């Protein structure tokens, strides 16, 4: 989801 | 903080023409991990885009930053 897109785009 | 949104939005851009293309898009998602076909691609920039253009634009971009 977007959200969780956000969210692993942060880690990387 | 937007800078956040302003933040993806730079790693979506692939050129720096401020217009996220389903190209640049797929490219992002895909090496992210995320392996779709066209049609759930072209669903996610259908579903973001408000305008009707055919990608999506720095104010569409944050909003859909912020759905739920």
């Amino acid at each position: 989801k977007l959200a969780h897109l956000r969210a692993r785009l942060k880690e990387l | 903080s937007e800078e956040e949104i302003r933040e993806a939005f730079r790693v979506f851009d692939k050129d720096g023409n401020g217009y996220i293309s389903a190209a640049e898009l797929r490219h992002v998602m895909t090496n992210l991990g995320e392996k779709l076909t066209d049609e759930e691609v072209d669903e996610m920039i259908r579903e973001a885009d408000i305008d009707g253009d055919g990608q999506v634009n720095y104010e569409e971009f944050v909003q859909m930053m912020t759905a739920k």
